[PDB]
């Protein structure tokens, strides 16, 4: 009964992480008044590249909600994995998030600063953004051999 | 930590700040006001701003000089005074430690002017933690050391003049104002990193130690450049040491302190900037200005951070003096020398 | 059982040094005893042969109340971020006194978010929920509803929290009055979706509302 | 705004008082209180003293109708007081229906209108139409005459939460037996109603605006779903009111009747007070609580129409 | 049988909050009211609002007390907790927003009048979750005596 | 009998507000009418009768 | 039997936020006693009105403590530290709120001398949640039962 | 467990030792730095260092006598309301004395400037024995109110 | 059994994501030198990024070994052998993708001054990761012993 | 006797002997700082010393008295009132060194320039020993009350 | 006690690598900001993170003979000398990586200005490996003399 802590354990700390790097990259958004050309085109692919990542928490924990159930073999131990599953994915969507707030808080000043130089906060924001895709997939594959 | 700030009671500041940072002053606006050559297009155009909202209410018809240090005051005050009542919490301590670092240097001021023969009521233009008729009277009237170090401990809360007074109080480093003016100009800097380093993993704080060094930099370049050929005590406290993480070591910045222009120590520092290692003193202070101006962009994008609020004082005193500088000249009908030289205000 | 005395001092003795840390502190504990706590803690694991793991309970219910607290507070943490981003605009200039209130619709539809689900966690008069470990067995439904709703409560508290400092941002809506502030506005709303969402898939992962059996 | 074929909408002037009184008979002493304000309209017209009394001076004919409203609306729910679970069964189908038909009501204008405001109106109205219609409708049904069946299912939110989970929908326990395909029909209709909202769009401006047309594409939803969820504020303020004045009120009622002789009738006389000063700050307590109105009727109402000036030009609609 | 601590909980973290906020509304509104002395009734509002926080918290600790009988169950101390810890976190986050919302509104609102609807707007909107939460504390503690 | 006749008998009795006003602001005096009566309506409160919860205690 | 502890953290708890409260009002009071000596009179209310909340504690643990005899049961203490551990926080937090209040009262009432009122209406309100916490510790111990 | 009840008896000395203590360090030290500017009201100031170490005496006093009711065993009774009173005492002793010491200091220091507000802060710091003396009244209530020792 | 070394799976990544997450974090913050033409800077720039992304892809290895190698069926061997090998790997990735976040701002906030330090930066981050990789290597080396479990 | 009956014989003089080198540390540093300025306050700055060397001795003896009541077997009452007996009086002995030092301090920095506080701080020097007296008092009762174990 | 000698194994190179990231993230920043001043002295102050960076392998190859020495079955004094050897050369490699940091950002801070100490700073920074090496040597052979199997 305790595999429900690794099912709410990873859009608990995917939500929360998100939320906080959707917050330090909508904050970098005021400076400096410059929306003619791009603007607002350009800052929202942090935020929707941040904002995505609560979408592989979501369904890994409803999978793994819905994968919990009283008519399979889940007890001794079945429910061993789920939390370090969920908290994997949490954490890793988390420290993503986290480092994804700061590089699209100076992303979102970089396109506005010069207009060629966005591939390098895309190219640094796609290596910041792999942490949870490769958390998200150990966590569908942990969750595949799940019972 | 690093990935996201917040405070309880820096929200009100950071509000507070945020309200006043929207009618903040850019270099297009300086550098349009700058060319034009009526004072009623630059008063017009200077009017529509925030600091034009003290302007506003009394205008000025020969752009005299009064007018610049009664709006100024009014905004300094307005924009200054009017924060600290409804502060608290550590920012309320490490804001008003920010105007006691300027405060420190205008009581040095006041002082050495009262026993100057000047005027024991009269305030000019500058960041102050309170008014120019509560507390810099007495402090600036007094010349006992006695009367300072109670009117510094009447305040709230202490300042670092108070330990600087007993230094010079002591006979340590000089008689004169410039021995007492170097390590009173040293000490903000140092109270500064002092504050700054216990309250420092709040924030990210980046871009505000780079700012911090370079204008420790900056103050030392000064230091050394105003000591040539004035008799500078290496031994006696008149020379600047302050440590900085930048591209320059401590007893680099310790060397380059004394009076000797050490091109070395700045164009190891930096090689794209303004500061490289000449001895010029125009163009070193009117790159003091846009180097100084510069970095308040990246401050100034994030929230609830004190860094914002610590680079806006900072880029209110240069739009200040910037205004006040583009004002006399543009009053007399004479080309501007440091406006129209420097490109970033 | 013994620990619900445990966990209910322990919460409210962590609610009350939690509380008191933002605030002006009056009481707390010393920095020693938590690495006294996790010697102490740590060197029954290591000597014998016994192991040591959980307990399988629920042992109390209030988590669904704790998430309309932990949404409560997350609204509360953006309220005033939004207040003193109002306030400290103030009288500046003749602005709207209300244009930033759709943040704080947002913020205020986050206590809603768990507390409606603190109603839809109810399960017909749940004293009990179903049949849990207090005198037979299958306690997954009661144990694991304080995850959901903690969950809930976090993701709402997240949520609320992340649109209170869209609205704050919002605010002012830039750093140099040039251009208007509504692509602050679009980035702020958002994010309004990650507390319906949350809490849709929130409820949704808690199941409907069994009898008490 | 004041803009010109006033007022600036008609249901907010109907809705906003008819909402107001929904939060609160302790509603006697508010309409005996907010019906001096009609014989001293003239005397009181210029004051020019307070800055709350000059704006409740203002709304005079607001605050009469709302103080009106909250007599019968304060007498008639203060059904039952003992439990806390048969009255938020009905106190949510009756602010569900009502949040509803105002919400209805509030986009059928600008839907009539088509003055942002092109596209969005014409091919919605469908799915929130249809969730609401079928929670409305299953409530209403539900609240006939009986009856062999379950108690407190749904009560609302909770069937619409069931809602989206299977194609034929049989969950309980307030729904219809007459039929069941209004869920599927519904579930159809919501899954083709994506494509055809957002598709006429860019259709109509060719003869970034990007992320404004599939903001204001999703807005719809969003606004559907948030002020669904926040219709339950007149519900929640009125069962706390209720619980909190007669909570207050239960602790005087009972030791001051329980005295008697010549020390009993001071003693409930003077304890008396207390309870006429409780039931009077209860009143009270919620009409100051009850100001969310007027931010939730300027964002919703204001919202679907087209500030300050629509509730100023509300009070300024009845004195013209 | 630990019902005590929902009881105490709740007048405990709604008199702290209530009190903070009492103490911050206080502040800004005795150093508003040195200005003006005739503007100490309109700067009164959000002590009187922030005040109001502690009816809910006595409410639901009457309420809390009169469901606390003779009876000892296990089921029956844990309702009391979270109803009892939801509207004390509930008052302390209202009280605690109210409290800076009210001494930023009040001196924000001394200087320019515009301010008022925006300080009293966003000072109403706090007492929307103690509301909440002495509504889920009531309906918590309305099935908490069912006789088991 | 149920709570749909008095909506029926509101809205079938109803001249839906065509006219009974003056011709000056005919559409805030004619709107209120149903508005008030859609409200009337929404005020049943029987609260019982198939959900009439309240028994033991 | 363990309500020694909840009876004498009432008292604690309430001394504790008496003195936090009388130190602050002692600070506002000695601050703007030296301004003028007819103030002294006018500000020496702050910390009367937060000295009468170590009565309520104090009360509470003399009522409580002489229901303590050789009989005594396990439910017979736990309403004991719950509602002297309200007591305990409701008086904390009233002398704190109370100190801040009584600081800022005298501080706002040093410079203009008819904020007096105003001090006093605002410090007099935080006195309500200590009556509030002693009325349910009242109601908490005469609901106990089994001890004596 | 026999012999529990010292915990009370030594607390309640042990908080109000240390209260006062704190309070004659911080009347102490706000009479050493107020006592260079007026060195003509040293003995008005010092009287807030004596009076705040006299708080020690209750604490001291009720353990003394405590301990003089005290055997070698005890029941389970006596160690639960002994460790309430002392620990109420101790408290009240150590709240008492800490808002004594900064009453003191900020009574000193106000004192120094004017002389007309040593009434004030005599009357001020003279109500601060009331926590103590109402938690030694209850310590001593609670003592008297126990049995059953041995 | 017990059902005890699932957590090696997650560990792993745990402080890995985390080391990678900080040294993203910390390298992408930092203004550089902007102008009409770009001189190729902002392709050395992004070096520490590259450079410090390889921890996540190394520690999602051994995770991914660890996962295949748990299974349904859980045992002592495998699940004793299974743990303590995340966490060498993901303290030297951790410590590595701190050391290469705090040298990738000396070196973006360097190469606005004189881009020449990527040399001597790139040698300073391939020295780096070499603590990362031995901690890979090991944790391959102890997650190779751990199938055939008993 | 279960366990832990030792350690209130050196939880006395743990106190007592940090809170009397605190005190003769913070005594000294005043006196040898105040002593370069004046000489003639450097005589009486070793009665702060030598006043606080008299708690420790105190401590110091009843950590003796209460190591010669101990042998190698504790009893069951023994060890609470031995470990709370020697917990007050090494509190008492610390708070009063602690707060004898700083007022000694303060005393020999303000007495420097002109010596009209030094009857003040001898004064509150030689009534500060009240809380080593009444914790030595209440140390030596609950010693007295805790012997014959065995 | 039971079967828990992984986590000595991965202490070592978990310390190892935090201590030779951590001196290699200190002589990568002063290598950095040292290289924008002269570049002949890019290649002389590059010897400091390499040779940091070879304490790792002492507890990577401890950790290896200790994770191939590793039993099946574990007792009271046999799960023990694995966290003491892994513990005692992860803290002597953690130890030398934060003496050859502060060492390696003197040495050049030192040659920043004018380079003469790179002789003399890289002997001071060579002798702060021996307290890893006989860590290292301390670690293998408690290492080796874990492998009893009683």
């Amino acid at each position: 009964f305790f595999g429900f802590a690794g099912c709410a354990a990873a859009m608990v700390l995917s939500c929360l992480g998100a939320a906080i790097g959707t917050a330090k990259s909508g904050i970098g958004i005021a400076g400096i008044g410059t929306f003619k050309p791009e603007l607002i085109m350009k800052s929202l692919i942090p935020v929707v590249m941040s904002g995505i990542l609560a979408i592989y928490g979501l369904v890994v924990a409803v999978l793994i909600a819905g994968n919990l159930s009283p008519t399979e073999d889940y007890t001794l131990f079945n429910g061993f994995m789920h939390l370090s599953c969920g908290l994997c994915v949490g954490f890793a969507c988390l420290s993503s998030g986290y480092a994804i707030g700061m590089v699209g808080d100076v992303g979102v000043r970089k396109y506005m600063h010069q207009p060629r130089l966005f591939v390098g906060i895309v190219l640094i924001l796609i290596f910041s953004e792999v942490l949870g895709l490769y958390g998200m997939i150990v966590a569908l594959i942990l969750n595949t051999r799940g019972s | 930590m690093e990935g996201v700030y917040f405070n309880i009671d820096n929200g009100f500041i950071e509000g507070v700040v945020r309200g006043y940072r929207n009618g903040l002053l850019s270099n297009n606006q300086y550098i349009n006001l700058t060319q034009c050559d009526t004072l009623e297009d630059l008063k017009l155009q200077l009017s529509s701003t925030d600091y034009g909202n003290f302007l506003s209410s009394v205008s000025s018809e020969s752009l005299t000089t009064s007018l610049i240090q009664e709006y100024a005051s009014s905004k300094l005050y307005h924009e200054f005074n009017y924060i600290r009542d409804q502060s608290s919490g550590s920012t309320r301590k490490f804001m008003d430690y920010i105007t006691y670092g300027y405060m420190i240097d205008n009581v040095a001021l006041m002082i050495t002017g009262t026993i100057h023969d000047r005027d024991k009521g009269e305030i000019l233009q500058r960041c102050h933690p309170l008014g120019w008729f509560d507390t810099l009277p007495t402090l600036s009237v007094a010349t006992d050391l006695e009367s300072l170090y109670e009117t510094v401990l009447v305040d709230t809360p202490l300042a670092p003049y108070f330990k600087n007074c007993f230094d010079t109080a002591e006979e340590l480093d000089d008689m004169n104002i410039e021995i007492i003016r170097n390590k009173l100009y040293k000490a903000y800097l140092e109270d500064f990193y002092n504050f700054v380093t216990e309250e420092i993993p709040e924030p990210a704080k980046e871009c505000m130690q780079t700012l911090l060094g370079f204008e420790a930099d900056r103050r030392s370049i000064n230091i050394a450049l105003n000591s040539l050929q004035s008799s500078d005590i290496d031994p006696d406290l008149k020379s600047d040491l302050l440590p900085n993480i930048g591209k320059l070591y401590p007893l680099a910045t310790f060397h380059l302190a004394q009076a000797q222009d050490f091109e070395g120590v700045r164009a190891a520092l930096a090689n794209v900037y303004e500061y490289r290692g000449f001895l010029e003193t125009g163009n070193l202070e009117d790159h003091f200005y846009q180097l100084e101006m510069e970095l308040c962009r990246d401050a100034f994008t994030q929230q609830f951070a004190i860094s914002t609020v610590w680079a806006w004082m900072k880029s209110k005193e240069q739009e200040v003096r910037n205004i006040t500088w583009i004002a006399e000249c543009i009053a007399q009908n004479q080309r501007e020398r440091i406006n129209n030289y420097i490109s970033v205000y | 059982m013994n620990k619900e005395s445990k966990d209910d001092d322990m919460s409210l003795g962590k609610f009350s040094f939690s509380h008191f840390l933002y605030y002006l502190v009056l009481i707390v504990v010393i920095v020693y005893g938590l690495y006294k706590l996790f010697t102490g803690h740590g060197s029954d694991i290591n000597f014998g042969k016994f192991l040591l793991r959980t307990s399988p309970y629920m042992w109390a219910n209030l988590g669904i109340a704790l998430c309309v607290g932990l949404s409560v507070v997350g609204a509360a943490w953006g309220i005033f971020i939004t207040g003193s981003s109002m306030i400290g605009a103030g009288v500046r200039a003749p602005r709207i006194t209300t244009k930033n209130l759709i943040s704080i619709i947002f913020c205020e539809v986050v206590a809603i978010y768990g507390l409606i689900i603190a109603i839809v966690f109810s399960s017909k008069l749940t004293v009990a929920t179903a049949e849990n470990m207090y005198s037979k067995s299958n306690l997954y439904t009661g144990y694991s509803l304080f995850w959901a709703g903690i969950t809930v409560g976090a993701s709402n508290l997240i949520c609320g929290i992340a649109v209170g400092i869209t609205g704050a941002t919002a605010a002012i809506s830039d750093a140099a009055d040039s251009a208007l502030f509504v692509k602050i506005l679009v980035i702020e709303i958002f994010g309004s979706i990650l507390g319906l969402l949350g809490l849709i898939v929130g409820l949704l992962m808690a199941g409907k509302a069994s009898e008490f059996q | 705004a004041q803009y010109r074929e006033i007022n600036a909408g008609l249901p907010t002037i109907v809705t906003f008082p008819f909402m107001f009184a929904i939060m609160f008979g302790h509603g006697f002493l508010m309409t005996l209180a907010a019906l001096s304000l009609v014989l001293n309209e003239k005397k009181i017209n210029k004051m020019k003293r307070g800055e709350i009394f000059d704006m409740a001076f203002t709304g005079r004919y607001i605050i009469l109708l709302m103080g009106v409203f909250s007599m019968y609306t304060g007498f008639l729910y203060n059904g039952t007081e003992n439990a806390l679970l048969f009255s938020n069964s009905y106190k949510m189908k009756l602010s569900i229906l009502m949040g509803f038909i105002h919400m209805t009501y509030s986009y059928f204008f600008s839907l009539a209108n088509h003055l942002d405001i092109i596209g969005n109106f014409i091919p919605g109205l469908l799915f929130m139409q249809g969730i609401f219609g079928y929670l409305s409708v299953c409530i209403v049904y539900k609240w006939a005459v009986d009856w062999v069946k379950d108690g407190k299912p749904a009560p609302g939110l909770l069937n619409m939460l069931i809602n989206m989970f299977l194609s034929p929908g049989t969950i309980d326990d307030e729904l219809y037996p007459h039929q069941a395909k209004v869920q599927v029909f519904l579930l159809l209709m919501a899954l083709v109603c994506i494509p055809w909202l957002l598709l006429v769009k860019p259709l109509h401006f060719k003869f970034d605006i990007m992320i404004h047309q599939v903001i204001h594409t999703i807005e719809f939803c969003l606004n559907c779903v948030s002020h669904t969820a926040s219709y339950l504020r007149l519900w929640a303020l009125s069962l706390a009111h209720a619980q909190l004045s007669s909570v207050l009120w239960t602790m005087t009622i009972q030791i001051a009747f329980g005295f008697r002789g010549f020390v009993g009738v001071f003693m409930t006389v003077a304890l008396f007070a207390m309870w006429f000063a409780l039931t009077c700050a209860v009143l009270v307590l919620m009409e100051g609580t009850s100001a969310m109105l007027h931010s939730l009727r300027l964002h919703w109402v204001e919202s679907m129409s087209k500030p300050y000036e629509p509730f100023a030009f509300e009070y300024k609609d009845m004195e013209v | 049988f630990f019902g005590a601590i929902g009881c105490a909980s709740a007048i405990i973290f709604t008199s702290l909050g209530a009190a903070y906020g009492t103490a911050k509304s206080g502040v800004g509104i005795c150093a508003t009211c040195v200005l003006r002395p005739d503007l100490l009734f309109k700067n009164i509002v959000p002590v009187i609002m922030a005040g109001i926080i502690a009816i809910y918290g006595l409410v639901v600790s009457v309420l809390v007390c009169y469901s606390l009988g003779q009876k000892q169950a296990l089921y029956t101390g844990f309702i009391q907790l979270g109803a009892g810890l939801s509207v004390g976190l509930s008052g302390l986050a209202a009280g605690f927003a109210i409290g800076i919302v009210g001494d930023a509104g009040v001196r924000g609102s001394s200087q320019q009048p515009r301010l008022f609807v925006g300080m009293i707007l966003i000072l109403i909107f706090a007492e929307v979750l103690g509301l909440y939460g002495l509504i889920v504390a009531l309906l918590l503690n309305s099935r908490a005596t069912q006789d088991v | 009998y149920t709570v749909v006749g008095v909506f029926i008998v509101v809205s079938a009795m109803s001249v839906l507000f065509w006219i009974m006003a003056p011709k000056n602001n005919q559409a805030v005096w004619r709107s209120t009418v149903i508005l008030t009566l859609a409200m009337m309506f929404l005020m049943w409160a029987i609260t019982f009768l198939c959900q009439l919860h309240p028994l033991v205690a």
